[PDB]
RNA sequence: AUGGUGAACUAUGCCUGAAUAGGGUGAAGCCAGAGGAAACUCUGGUGGAGGCUCGUAGCGGUUCUGACGUGCAAAUCGAUC
RNA sequence: UUCAAAUGAGAACUUUGAAGACUGAAGUGGGGAAAGGUUCCACGUCAACAGCAGUUGGACGUGGGUUAGUCGAUCCUAAGAGAUGGGGAAGCUCCGUUUCAAAGGCCUGAUUUUAUGCAGGCCACCAUCGAAAGGGAAUCCGGUUAAGAUUCCGGAACCUGGAUAUGGAUUCUUCACGGUAACGUAACUGAAUGUGGAGACGUCGGCGCGAGCCCUGGGAGGAGUUAUCUUUUCUUCUUAACAGCUUAUCACCCCGGAAUUGGUUUAUCCGGAGAUGGGGUCUUAUGGCUGGAAGAGGCCAGCACCUUUGCUGGCUCCGGUGCGCUUGUGACGGCCCGUGAAAAUCCACAGGAAGGAAUAGUUUUCAUGCCAGGUCGUACUGAUAACCGCAGCAGGUCUCCAAGGUGAACAGCCUCUAGUUGAUAGAAUAAUGUAGAUAAGGGAAGUCGGCAAAAUAGAUCCGUAACUUCGGGAUAAGGAUUGGCUCUAAGGGUCGGGUACGAUCAACUUAGAACUGGUACGGACAAGGGGAAUCUGACUGUCUAAUUAAAACAUAGCAUUGCGAUGGUCAGAAAGUGAUGUUGACGCAAU
């Protein structure tokens, strides 16, 4: 019974801020708040919590991430460029 | 005397209602009720067997 | 502080050293359903806590007042 | 005159850092035998939020090579780096995320943080949830590493300056719209008391060199000289330019 | 102040001695000269700072 | 309706000030001071409460008999059994695998 | 001008404590259903979000330019806010 | 407020009885923190004082009164404060707090000239002050005083330190057995060193359970009303710390190997990293039964007497209910660029130095036994009279406990317990007033201005415009309805059923229908006026205590500046000085 038509999790704010914000807002708290797979037993139950810190639900693995998401499009690049650089000296 | 007149139903119209139905009773409390007892109604007929165990799975979130 | 139900254990601590007093209680109580019987409570006081035993039975009661070594000084009620 | 609100902020009054809460101060280890003649494992035994920080800390366990024990030290967790993981210390270490290695031990490109300015300063550049440092080449006789910082400056340093590879974790952190005041207000609770601010603007004279005068206004050129005096320094000090950066920045 | 230091019970405590009208058999010494007690207190007329 | 007070001259809602309402043998209602709850000791290894062990605080821990204070396996009541056995596992394997890599740069060291 | 005394009021930070009837609203998440070739759209529930709201205590102090104005009071009292 | 009595030279004002009221458990009730310092209590008592009085008092005079191993302090650490080798400063002093320092004390062995010289290893921990709300060894009930009580009395406990023996346990397999396991237990040696835990921690939400309170049936008592009516109205029926056994949501173990996926919360989570199922293990919050303990306490009846005051009997029993109320707790869930102290102190484990038996050893973390627990505070007020405001000032000043009805309700209004009935008094009722109200017909013509005042108001149902950041605007606006009494229907628990139902027990909610009245019904109390625009600030928030609350300040948002530590900005007389900085450009500083 789809009961807001835009304003998704950001609706708690009413009217203030101003619609550009909000948008903003409700981008990164739907990143926040999700649950997401773990790499280490592969249950989708890493969650946040305080900013660059996830856990996993069960398993109690803990990575550090983005500040509101697991991984960075930058550390992900960085990771693979470590990658390459690591292989050159073994090979 | 009173108490024995409300139980009898009465002095209960809508002029002797002054907060909202909400607050009187509220809409959550009856759902948990019924809610609970569905869901405890399913939980004999299928440890019974009046029911089979994918009926009542179905009724279960059907519920 | 203790309750006890061995009457022999029971008679070790009367005869113990350091016990100076004990006391006899007797209650009026009532039986399962219908009539009342009398049950009766031996207390001994141990230096650190105060032993109890309950001897619901008066038959029982009756004789194991006598055993009551001889230089115990027992309050009757 | 009264003393401007920037000067009384030095004397340290009400305007120390909130610190109750701090995990500690995150530093690399001291540069002994171990991390310097070869490597040293240890386990991040937890990753934590350090109070009034961006980034989270790691607390990660060594052995006492020298008496019977452990001794634990307190890092800035890099992106991906996880509890249960064991990390590698030294010249001779390899060249993985979390590891910590000597700027001369790593190839061009390399991307570490929490380097050291000197070597066993135990960390001075790039902590801030996000940054990080690029090895951009490195001259092999004395041994520099040329480094370029996250503020596009590019430093020389000793190659036995340590770093560990990868980025500070919880990057992204200011993307994300304060929103409200209450959320700065709670952010500067457990940093220190610089908020709100009042513009000068609307102070009287005796307050500041904006102070008074019947509309709100600076009144005179507001970049000031870097030969100014306490006092006087309050606006756009010894600004080289000033109005809307158009075009590009990105240095050349 | 309800559960007080001794330092301050003691103060107290002299205080109430001293709060006495004069014992009248000053009166009748040759030459006594007092009348009345002069530096008298109450409760409720004067604090006692502490 | 009937009331009741403090016992202690401390009169705020601290923590250490709990109070608990009781009908005494005189008929009447009586304050009385709550100590703190004690909580469960936690397993190093993990993190729980680990079983067997009593539940109090920490000096009354010495008024009372050893076995209160136990299990019985290695790491008695120290870690969670379960992260023993975690634990004796990796030992044995770790030791072994060790074996497996000396007699094999043993043999590096042979033929190359 | 010189040398002294004040943060028991009040301003701001830190530490450690405590306190806030009853209502209105109904955000994410979740469950069951409906339509449609398809993409997709829709309904009834559940749930309990907010520097949200009505309003006590609380904190404040709008108006009467009310009382008082040699006062109860060197700032109070009433009502309304 | 009133009547009478009693006392007294004297009574509107003191005491007692009666009466009429009030506060109404968010108290005018019962206790405390700060502050006071004897105001507490008894006797005496009225010159001043209590803006009339006075026989009365928080006044005067004279005495009495504050009892702790467990309640606080005392210990610990917090922000902070601050000695010390030092370094500045003419100097009063300023800096630093582990700092550029040759920083100090413990376990026992060696002594068998003797008491502590040296024989090992450690430990390099680096003053001290700072919380009567944070941390923290241990006490409860009954009774008792003119005035003290978790402090005295009675009874029953517990903690810490010190001593120690007796019993048990253990051992010829020396340093315990049992259970597949989780784990069991009355015990069951364990140095240095290491390590883990506890102390120790946000906030809101619903859900679960405890306690006390509230409601209520039966019975056994006492009281009240009884022209009439009421198998009635009111009230007593209690059980502490501590101790034995038992008791748990969570968690965990064994068996087992799951798609037709199952289990499952109010709230969608969980399972081949082993679900559902069956069987077990654990924490003991909490509860039960018993000991404490009926001998106490509570309620009556029946004799006794100036007296102390007794004496003697009984009875003190069994239940029911829940979105109840306050609190407590649990397993969960929401939120954060906020993720929500420290230290003392206690335990455990890893380790295995050492020491220890069969002719007799080992053991005090098992039981029982002996001793000791210093110092200071403890009275009362805590406020329209014990504190601060010149004062017995309508101001100010931190907190816990919290009954019945109406009703959403800790609202208002009425009441039980408790407490008050204090505020100069009498006679009249002109003007003008201050506070409370009403007014025909008109309806803002009043006035700078609708200032004041009036209107509105709860709930149920119906109905709801522009515009919009799609969240709102919205209780938009606009409507109807609401009492009593008498019925109807709907919505639950508990059981047995070979491997369709029947039986009982207990709850106000919602909707519908009759009848009924001078058309009244949110009947007092309670409780929004609405609408169309212009200016202006986005919003919530802020300020001129005592003439300005605004459009002023703040804010998120935007944008500019400085800085890579040999630094930016800022402090200082100086400095081996300081803030930012437990910091590092996703940073700090400045507009
Ligand atoms: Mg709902
Ligand atoms: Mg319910
Ligand atoms: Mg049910
Ligand atoms: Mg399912
Ligand atoms: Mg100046
Ligand atoms: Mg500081
Ligand atoms: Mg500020
Ligand atoms: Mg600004
Ligand atoms: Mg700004
Ligand atoms: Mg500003
Ligand atoms: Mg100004
Ligand atoms: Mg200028
Ligand atoms: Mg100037
Ligand atoms: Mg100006
Ligand atoms: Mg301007
Ligand atoms: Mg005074
Ligand atoms: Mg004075
Ligand atoms: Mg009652
Ligand atoms: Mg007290
Ligand atoms: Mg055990
Ligand atoms: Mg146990
Ligand atoms: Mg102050
Ligand atoms: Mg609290
Ligand atoms: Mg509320
Ligand atoms: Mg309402
Ligand atoms: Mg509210
Ligand atoms: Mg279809
Ligand atoms: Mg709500
Ligand atoms: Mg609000
Ligand atoms: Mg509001
Ligand atoms: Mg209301
Ligand atoms: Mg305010
Ligand atoms: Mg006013
Ligand atoms: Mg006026
Ligand atoms: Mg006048
Ligand atoms: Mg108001
Ligand atoms: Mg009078
Ligand atoms: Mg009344
Ligand atoms: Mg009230
Ligand atoms: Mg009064
Ligand atoms: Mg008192
Ligand atoms: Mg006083
Ligand atoms: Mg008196
Ligand atoms: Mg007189
Ligand atoms: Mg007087
Ligand atoms: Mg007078
Ligand atoms: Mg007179
Ligand atoms: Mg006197
Ligand atoms: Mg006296
Ligand atoms: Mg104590
Ligand atoms: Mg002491
Ligand atoms: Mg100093
Ligand atoms: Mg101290
Ligand atoms: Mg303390
Ligand atoms: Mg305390
Ligand atoms: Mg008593
Ligand atoms: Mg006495
Ligand atoms: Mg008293
Ligand atoms: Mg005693
Ligand atoms: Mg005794
Ligand atoms: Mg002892
Ligand atoms: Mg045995
Ligand atoms: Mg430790
Ligand atoms: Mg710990
Ligand atoms: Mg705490
Ligand atoms: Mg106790
Ligand atoms: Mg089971
Ligand atoms: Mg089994
Ligand atoms: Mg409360
Ligand atoms: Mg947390
Ligand atoms: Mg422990
Ligand atoms: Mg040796
Ligand atoms: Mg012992
Ligand atoms: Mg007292
Ligand atoms: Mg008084
Ligand atoms: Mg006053
Ligand atoms: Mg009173
Ligand atoms: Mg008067
Ligand atoms: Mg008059
Ligand atoms: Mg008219
Ligand atoms: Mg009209
Ligand atoms: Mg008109
Ligand atoms: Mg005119
Ligand atoms: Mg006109
Ligand atoms: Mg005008
Ligand atoms: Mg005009
Ligand atoms: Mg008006
Ligand atoms: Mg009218
Ligand atoms: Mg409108
Ligand atoms: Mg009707
Ligand atoms: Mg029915
Ligand atoms: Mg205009
Ligand atoms: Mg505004
Ligand atoms: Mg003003
Ligand atoms: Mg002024
Ligand atoms: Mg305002
Ligand atoms: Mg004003
Ligand atoms: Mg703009
Ligand atoms: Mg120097
Ligand atoms: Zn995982």
């Amino acid at each position: 019974a789809k009961r807001t038509k835009k304003v998704g999790i950001t609706g708690k704010y009413g009217v203030r801020y101003g619609s550009s914000l909000r948008r903003q807002v409700k981008k990164l708290e739907i990143q926040q708040h999700a649950r997401y797979d773990c790499s280490f037993c592969g249950k989708k139950t890493v969650k946040r919590g305080a900013a660059g810190i996830w856990t996993c639900s069960c398993c109690k693995k803990t990575v550090a991430g983005g500040a509101y998401t697991v991984s960075t499009a930058a550390a992900a690049t960085v990771r693979s460029t470590i990658r390459r650089l690591r292989e050159m000296v073994e090979a | 005397a009173h108490a024995q007149s409300k139980r009898e139903g009465r002095h209960s119209g809508y002029g002797k209602r002054k907060g909202t139905r909400e607050a009187r009773l509220p809409s959550q409390v009856v759902w948990i009720r019924r809610l609970r007892v569905l869901r405890r109604l399913l939980a004999k007929y299928r440890d019974a067997g009046k029911i089979d165990k994918h009926l009542y799975h179905v009724l279960y979130k059907e519920s | 502080a203790r309750e006890i139900t061995d009457i022999k254990q029971f008679l070790e601590l009367t005869r113990r050293a350091d016990v100076k007093t004990a006391t006899v209680k007797i209650n009026k109580k009532l039986n399962k359903a219908g009539k009342p019987f009398r049950q009766t409570k031996f207390k001994v006081r141990g230096s650190s806590s105060l032993y109890t035993l309950v001897i619901n039975d008066a038959g029982k009661a009756k004789k194991l007042i006598q055993s009551l070594p001889p230089t115990l000084k027992v309050n009757r009620l | 005159g009264r003393v401007i609100r920037n000067q009384r902020k030095g004397a340290g009054s009400i305007f120390t850092s909130h610190t109750r809460l701090r995990q500690g101060a995150a530093k690399l280890r001291t540069l002994d035998y171990a991390e310097r003649h070869g490597y040293i494992r240890g386990i991040v035994k937890q990753i934590v939020h350090d109070s009034g920080r961006g980034a989270p800390l790691a607390k990660v366990v060594f052995r006492d090579p020298y008496k019977y024990r452990l001794r634990e030290e307190i890092f800035i967790a890099n992106e991906g780096v996880h509890t249960g993981q064991f990390i590698y210390a030294g010249k001779k270490a390899s060249l993985n995320v979390g590891n910590v290695l000597p700027l001369g031990s790593v190839p061009e490109g390399t991307i570490v943080s929490n380097v050291e300015e000197k070597p066993g300063d135990r960390g001075a550049l790039a902590r801030a949830s996000g940054n990080y440092v690029i090895i951009i080449g490195h001259n092999p006789d004395e041994n520099k590493t040329r480094v370029r910082l996250p503020s596009g400056a590019k430093k020389v340093i000793s190659s036995d300056a340590r770093g560990v590879i990868g980025v500070i974790a919880g990057g992204g952190r200011v993307d994300k719209p304060l929103l409200k005041a209450g959320r700065a207000f709670h952010k500067y609770r457990l940093k220190r008391n610089s908020w709100p601010k009042t513009r000068g603007v609307a102070m009287n004279p005796v307050d500041h060199p904006h102070g008074g005068g019947n509309h709100q206004h600076i009144g005179k050129a507001s970049t000031i000289s870097r030969g100014a005096v306490s006092g006087q320094k309050a606006g756009l000090i010894a600004a080289r330019r000033t109005g809307l950066l158009r075009g590009s920045q990105k240095t050349q | 102040a309800a559960q007080k230091s001794f330092r301050i019970k003691q103060k107290m405590a002299k205080a109430k001695k001293q709060n006495r009208p004069l014992p009248q058999w000053i009166r009748l010494r040759t030459n006594n000269t007092i009348r009345y007690n002069a530096k008298r207190r109450n409760w409720r007329r004067t604090k006692m700072n502490i | 309706a009937q009331r009741v007070t403090f016992r202690r001259r401390n009169p705020y809602n601290t923590r250490s000030n709990k109070i608990k309402v009781v009908k005494t043998p005189g008929g009447i209602l009586r304050a009385q001071h709550v100590k703190k709850l004690a909580t469960r000791p936690k397993c190093g290894d993990c993190g729980s409460a680990l079983q067997g062990i009593s539940t109090l605080r920490p000096r009354q821990y010495a008024t009372v008999s050893k076995t209160h204070k136990t299990v019985s396996r290695a790491y008695g009541g120290s870690r969670c059994a379960n992260c023993v056995k975690e634990r004796i596992i990796r030992a044995f394997l770790i030791e072994e695998q060790k074996i497996v890599k000396k007699v094999v740069k043993e043999q590096t060291e042979a033929a190359k």
